[PDB]
């Protein structure tokens, strides 16, 4: 079992030509690997594109095409569309064993970039009766759909007891997310400040609350 | 058997591949395993033309592929079910060397976990901003197994502004949030709710979002 490598993410605009590659650690990617290409839409639908290195599946638009660039298998989208923003997976054959790649998340700028809106909730009184406290931080309406989250208690960073959801697409083709910070009801009354920091494209949006 | 997703550790499931891939082709039929972490894994391929099967060495003792040309059927039967097999098992139809058509995607959950009803806690706003004024409210659905749960707002009257985030696995138990936004002419003046129903063991909760 060899390992198949792809580019983590790429960004482009409509009308432009973008090239994705597919690397093989155990040598080079030849014609005898029969490169496969599958697309996964952010709604998780899965559609086959390319087989046998360069054969389009029946029904696939002419803007999709596969080829071999030097020692790597490649997918070329000439005249990219807004509907092309999705995750693309690569698959190489090996004797009698198909290995899949990590996938490449392609972003297509079909709408203006947007800073995420952040809401923060303090733990409810009922949960405190169970000696537990959970702060909820909701992150909605951002584009592109990549966000990192950090927490801060009393101005000091906490990297423990945190959990963030993965970005899912909204109805307006934007993205949304949330995060939970669980503490004890004892710790909830033994500190003061709580902060949820959302970093999106270089800029940081921050929302805080103080138990008062 | 079966497909309501929940099965005992040590059981043996059997799935089927069906859609509208239309008569004609299906020269090969592949099967793919999708899971948060291991990504896409290839189980094997069956050639309905003469029966010829190929299996991944990892799933040679656990997977069995069958198909007939009578009712255009194509089955996979698993056995010795561990919680490792908890994944989304897809099916891929297509011609020679083509992962053309993909199916719905059968969810499979293997766990010894007991069934636990959910508990809902209201989430009041407070000094933690919600964008463009208005009023953002929500609920915390925490500690339920298995999936899913359904959340509504104002008995269904209240759409728009609703954001039901996906559930994050939190130590053998599921947990999700769900925000909603209404003008101040509704809150804190009048009614906001909030119905979290949980099928598997049945549960129906009503929570009035009373201010802090």
């Amino acid at each position: 079992q060899a390992v198949v490598t792809q580019e983590s993410a790429l960004t482009t605009s409509p009308g432009e030509t973008v090239t994705l590659t597919c690397r093989s650690s155990t040598g080079a990617v030849t014609t005898s690997n029969y490169a496969n290409w599958v697309q996964e839409t952010p709604d998780h639908l899965f559609t086959g594109l390319i087989g046998g290195t360069n054969n389009r599946a029946p029904g696939v638009p002419a803007r999709f095409s596969g080829s071999l660039i030097g020692d790597k298998a490649a997918l070329t989208i000439t005249g990219a569309q807004t509907e092309d923003e999705a995750i693309y997976f690569c698959a190489l054959w090996y004797s009698n064993h198909l290995v899949f790649g990590g996938g490449t998340k392609l972003t297509v700028l079909g709408q203006p970039k947007s800073s995420p809106s952040v809401t923060l909730f303090p733990p409810s009184s009922e949960e405190l009766e169970t000696n537990k406290a959970t702060l909820v931080c909701t992150i909605t309406d951002f584009y592109p759909g990549v966000v990192t989250v950090d927490w801060k208690v009393d101005g000091t960073p906490v990297t423990q007891g945190m959990e963030t959801t993965q970005p899912s697409k909204q109805s307006n083709n934007k993205y949304m997310a949330s995060s939970y910070l669980t503490l004890t009801a004892r710790a909830w009354e033994r500190h003061s400040s709580y902060s949820c920091q959302v970093t999106h494209e270089g800029h940081t949006v921050e929302k805080s609350l103080s138990r008062a | 058997q079966p497909g309501p997703e929940l099965v005992t550790p040590g059981a043996s499931v059997k799935m089927s591949c069906t859609a509208s891939g239309y008569s004609f082709s299906s020269y090969n039929i592949h099967w793919v395993k999708q899971t948060p972490g291991q990504g896409l894994e290839w189980i094997g391929v069956i050639y309905p033309g003469n029966g010829d099967t190929s299996y991944n060495q990892k799933f040679r003792d656990k997977a069995t592929l069958t198909a007939d040309k009578s009712s255009s059927t194509a089955y996979m039967q698993l056995s010795s079910l561990t919680s490792e097999d908890s994944a989304v098992y897809h099916c891929a139809r297509g011609g020679s060397g083509l992962l053309a058509y993909w199916g719905q995607g059968t969810l499979v959950t293997v766990s010894s976990a007991k069934t636990t009803p959910p508990s809902v806690y209201p989430l009041a706003p407070g000094s933690a901003a919600q964008t463009n004024s208005m009023v953002t409210l929500g609920c915390l659905v925490k500690g339920y197994f298995p999936e899913p749960v359904t959340v509504t707002w104002n008995s269904g009257s209240l759409s728009s502004g609703v954001h039901t985030f996906p559930a994050v696995l939190q130590s053998d138990l599921y947990t999700l949030s769900s925000s909603v936004t209404v003008p101040s002419s509704t809150w804190p003046s009048e009614t906001v709710t909030c119905n979290v129903a949980h099928p598997a063991s049945s549960t129906k909760v009503d929570k009035k979002i009373v201010p802090r």
